[PDB]
């Protein structure tokens, strides 16, 4: 559960994030899917390749979602239900998978926003995501 | 844990413009932060209060460099991981009773760390060559358990 | 996340405890106690012998902040506040504690609730003990 | 795994009474209601998809009487868990590539369903006994993770 103070910061970092949305999306995917292999079997139809167009266009998917979860911080459930759906229901993803993309996320972040990213927005984009995940892998439909 | 030459090299490398004085501390501090259980285990350290008072504390700068050094010691010895950190083992799960997933929280941390620290030059295979040392190190201290 | 189906089962469940609350919690305890020895450090100045009175009023503790939790189920953030504070603030409790306890309170339940204790109803009370959990675990005040 | 021999006299005593067409079954179905990503692993066993259809389910069944197989198998060889589920650790780890967690889980599942089966006799000191057995089970599965 977000501190007012989490709201603050990830609205802030997001912020900061601005037309690199997807950029930064596409380099989280790139980041799980050499780290961590299981994850591609999840995407059996994808051209997971080096500068694949493919991942491109899904990180912008990703980036997209984020931002809306934030502009819905008090009532994700409502605004990512169809999300819940994909993953929770129709694709059925390990919870754990979750914090992989999570920590590729944070990892994305860190390099690109050094000033922004200090311990205290560490700590609240961290407590986000874990919440933007909960939502997704539930079944609450 | 098996790095192809490549990976060691790029892991190497990066270590080695690593400020082993401040990289731990910064480390062992985040983890404090973000997950703020994991402070019941440094009550002794004294004021963990916020975020400005965990990382300007002497002892978790001191602290942090015995948990770099330990680190060293494992890109040092890929080879017996487990035979490496056999005392850290005992004393982590044994004396201290710390949930293994803690150590791979710690792990995660250090990435986040060198991503901070080094930009651009953290690239998505040399995290991928991080993740497989930062795993390995992670279960050799969870022995004890298994 | 709950969705209107677990809310419901729970409300069922829980009602059938009723006036046992109390010693199922103190069960609950017990069972952690005694099969996830490493619990009892955050108890040093309790005595956890079997029929401990301690145990036995903490056990109704436990029953009573869930009977709570029940009630409050579309509010539980606002409703769990001081017991968030407690156990994140001042005890900082590793989160795996939460899993064996909803894990034990489970077998407790089985054990007395056979007829009650149908796969949907386990389904949702473990979905109920999780989001409980995350509630206790996170500091937000 | 060490059980004390009053331990081992307790957990043998309620194994004998299980019904081993049944139980495994049980087990198995409540995994797949309870935590739903883990169908995605059984998508051959037809329809999953609800409850009822699951508990119905004679691959489920099926499958389930091989779970305890395991499980019997494991508690007669407690002394050497990690040799006795090669196979199925490389099936599980290496093939199937099943996080670990999930081991734990169905682990637990099991000891729900014994209490639900046992109420009375399924006492705290039983549990513990068990839950070390299911812990072993659990480890030696996931070995090649570690
Ligand atoms: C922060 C967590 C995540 C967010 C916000 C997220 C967001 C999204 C979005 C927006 C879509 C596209 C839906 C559309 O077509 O409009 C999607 C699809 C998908 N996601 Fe995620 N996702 C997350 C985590 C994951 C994880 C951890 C996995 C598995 C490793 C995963 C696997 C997939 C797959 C397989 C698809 C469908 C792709 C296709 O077949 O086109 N997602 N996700
Ligand atoms: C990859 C993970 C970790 C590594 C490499 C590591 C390394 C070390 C080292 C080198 C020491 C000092 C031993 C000595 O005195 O020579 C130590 C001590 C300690 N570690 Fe860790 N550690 C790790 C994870 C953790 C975690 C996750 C926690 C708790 C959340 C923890 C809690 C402690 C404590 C409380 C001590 C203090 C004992 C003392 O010095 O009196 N460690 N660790
Ligand atoms: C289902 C989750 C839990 C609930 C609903 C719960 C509830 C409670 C309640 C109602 C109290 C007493 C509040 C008061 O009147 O002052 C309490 C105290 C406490 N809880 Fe929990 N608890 C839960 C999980 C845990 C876990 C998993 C642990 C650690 C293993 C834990 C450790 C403690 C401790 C150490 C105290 C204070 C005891 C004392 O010093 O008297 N709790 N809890
Ligand atoms: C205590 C934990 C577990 C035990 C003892 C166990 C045992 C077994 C056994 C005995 C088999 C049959 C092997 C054979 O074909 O001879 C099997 C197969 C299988 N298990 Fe498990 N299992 C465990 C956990 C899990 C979990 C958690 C999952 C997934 C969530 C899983 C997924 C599978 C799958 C998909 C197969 C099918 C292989 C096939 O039919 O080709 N198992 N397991």
């Amino acid at each position: 559960v977000l501190s007012p103070a989490d709201k603050t910061n990830v609205k802030a970092a997001w912020g900061k994030v601005g037309a690199h949305a997807g950029e930064y999306g596409a380099e989280a995917l790139e980041r799980m899917f050499l780290s961590f292999p299981t994850t591609k079997t999840y995407f059996p139809h994808f051209d997971l390749s080096h500068g694949s167009a493919q991942v491109k266009g899904h990180g912008k998917k990703v980036a997209d979602a984020l931002t809306n979860a934030v502009a819905h911080v008090d009532d994700m459930p409502n605004a990512l239900s169809a999300l819940s759906d994909l993953h929770a229901h129709k694709l059925r993803v390990d919870p754990v998978n979750f914090k992989l993309l999570s920590h590729c996320l944070l990892v994305t972040l860190a390099a690109h926003l050094p000033a922004e990213f200090t311990p205290a927005v560490h700590a609240s984009l961290d407590k986000f995501l874990a919440s933007v995940s909960t939502v997704l892998t539930s079944k609450y439909r | 844990v098996h790095l192809t030459p490549e990976e060691k090299s790029a892991v190497t490398a990066l270590w080695g413009k690593v400020n082993v004085d401040e990289v731990g501390g910064e480390a062992l501090g985040r983890l404090l932060v973000v997950y703020p259980w994991t402070q019941r285990f440094f009550e002794s350290f004294g004021d963990l209060s916020t975020p400005d008072a965990v990382m300007g504390n002497p002892k978790v700068k001191a602290h942090g460099k015995k948990v770099l050094g330990a680190f060293s010691d494992g890109l040092a010895h890929l080879d017996n991981l487990k035979g490496t950190f056999a005392t850290l083992s005992e004393l982590h799960c044994d004396k201290l009773h710390v949930d293994p997933e803690n150590f791979r929280l710690l792990g995660n941390v250090l990435v986040c760390v060198l991503a901070h620290h080094f930009g651009k030059e953290f690239t998505p295979p040399v995290q991928a060559a991080y993740q497989k040392v930062v795993a390995g190190v992670a279960n050799a201290l969870a022995h004890k358990y298994h």
